[PDB]
């Protein structure tokens, strides 16, 4: 199936409390695999996935040097944006970036992307054509021009189509046992009483990987999507995810409702009842 | 942008007293990123707590996971206390083992 | 492998 290499970057200024905090967190699909935190006792790029032990010392030194270079670059960016927006030096501000590429099952690039945000709002983004930028405001229009004159889009395209793709393939290979596995979810239903002769039936799905899953409740064969409670799929601390979906039904009518779980680790979907 | 965090507390496996497990506190959809997360066992702060799985959603709000290993007992209670500027009083969410 | 970002 498709796979992706994504980096979530954050730069937050802490006026009065010293230098801003800088963080890089990398992901291959739903798995965190590398991280850098400027607040760390010893700021170094560190592995977050066991399979990353296959990379030599030179890998960690290079990535650490780049991250520190990025830290300095974003320190300046925070100052620059105060100018663009005419903001005072005393406030805390945030720059967020999501950068990455995705390859199909055969390892060829499907798409590459890069998007910036300032204080929680879109700032500038690379367009699907990987050649042009789109600014969310006049400030971003300043950056757009700078980048066009520096030929930045070409440099980024080189990375997205090259480095990003090749390293993504490499990570998928070295960590294939972890990244290409499939953990089948284990599901169960809980019952909770409520006032006015009604009950809450909750359908739980635990220990699955990849994170993609579909949990639905049905009555008369119709899926009750509109009348359904649900949490976003969440990591459970060991590389797997969980999710639950609930429905409040009339007391004594619980047996007319079934929970269905669809996941790639299930040849046939699970059907549960209380 | 200021967004109040959604705090979810849950274990890796259905709790079984005496069996090791992992307690999770997923703090999601918040902004700005400044936040203090504490996991508590019987009202006392737990030291060995790992932070991971940080990400942003499409609206740019933050998601972070705080987790620690633990072996449930019938008399031990757990909770996650979160301090964030979008709130005046810190919020404590208890682990509901009957959820 | 991360990218070396350009300044804004």
């Amino acid at each position: 199936g498709p796979h992706s290499l994504r980096y979530f970057v954050t730069a937050v200024s802490r006026p009065g409390l010293g230098e801003p905090r800088y963080m890089e967190v990398g992901y291959v699909d739903d798995t965190e695999f590398v991280r850098f935190d400027s607040d760390a006792e010893n700021p170094r790029y560190e592995p977050r996935a066991r399979w990353m032990e296959q990379e030599g010392p030179e890998y960690w030194e290079r990535e650490t040097q780049k991250a520190k270079g990025n830290e300095q670059s974003f320190r300046v960016d925070l100052r620059t944006l105060l100018g663009y927006y005419n903001q005072s030096k005393g406030g805390s501000h945030t720059i967020q970036v999501i950068s990455g590429c995705e390859v199909g099952s055969d390892g060829r690039l499907l798409r590459g992307y890069q998007q910036y945000a300032y204080d929680g709002c879109d700032y500038i983004a690379l367009n699907e054509d990987l050649k042009t930028w789109t600014a969310a405001d006049m400030a971003a229009l300043i950056t757009k021009h700078k980048w066009e004159q520096a030929g930045e889009a070409e440099r980024l395209r080189a990375y997205l189509e090259g480095t990003c793709v090749e390293w993504l393939r490499r990570y998928l290979k070295n960590g294939n046992a972890t990244l290409l596995r499939t953990d089948s979810p284990k599901a169960h239903v809980t019952h909770h009483s409520r006032p006015e002769d009604k009950v809450t039936l909750r359908c739980w799905a635990l220990g699955f990987y990849p994170a993609d899953i579909t949990l639905t409740w049905q009555l008369n064969g119709e899926e009750l999507i509109q009348d359904m409670e649900l949490v976003e799929t969440r990591p459970a601390g060991d590389g797997t995810f969980q999710k639950w979906a609930s429905v409040v039904v009339p007391l004594g009518k619980e047996q007319y409702y079934t929970c269905h779980v669809y996941h790639q680790g299930l040849p046939e979907p699970l059907t549960l009842r209380w | 942008i200021q967004k109040t965090p959604q705090i979810q507390v849950y274990s890796r496996h259905p709790p079984e007293n005496g069996k090791p497990n992992i307690l999770n506190c997923y703090v999601t959809q918040f902004h700005p990123p400044h936040i203090e997360i504490q996991m508590l066992k019987n009202g006392k702060k737990i030291p060995k707590v790992e932070m991971s799985d940080m990400s942003f959603s499409k609206d740019w709000s933050f998601y972070i996971l705080a987790h620690t290993e633990f072996t449930p007992t019938e008399t031990d209670t757990y909770a996650c206390r979160v301090k964030h500027d979008s709130m005046a009083e810190p919020k404590t969410v208890y682990w509901d083992r009957d959820m | 492998r991360g990218y070396v970002y350009q300044g804004l």
